């Protein structure tokens, strides 16, 4: 289905860790579970919550970065383009 | 001011 994507294995692991089920998802679902992952693992900066620190986390390996800012999502979107297989 | 507030902005 054109509105779905298939996350590559390591990204799927992250989504499943946050409660997702299955192999195919809409982009909004991917974002929901990835956000839940960051929230429950409390990877965001407590004082400046737009900042996410993920050094040593599988999320950091996917990003190729120790941290990123939700205010400049480009690196996050780059990771999703590489890890979301589309039609 | 919260992670959720900023994160929600990434999707319409
Ligand atoms: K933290």
């Amino acid at each position: 289905q054109i509105n779905q994507v298939r996350p590559k294995l390591p990204l799927l692991k992250i989504l499943h860790a946050a409660g997702a089920q299955g192999e195919m998802f809409t982009v909004k679902e991917v974002m929901h579970y990835l956000g839940q992952y960051i929230m429950v693992k409390q990877l965001y900066d407590q004082q400046e919550q737009h900042m996410v620190y993920c050094g040593g986390d599988l999320l950091g390996e996917l990003l190729g970065r120790q941290s990123f800012s939700v205010k400049d999502p480009s690196p996050l979107y780059d990771m999703l383009r590489k890890n979301l297989v589309t039609l | 001011l919260t992670f959720e507030h900023y994160w929600a902005q990434l999707t319409s």
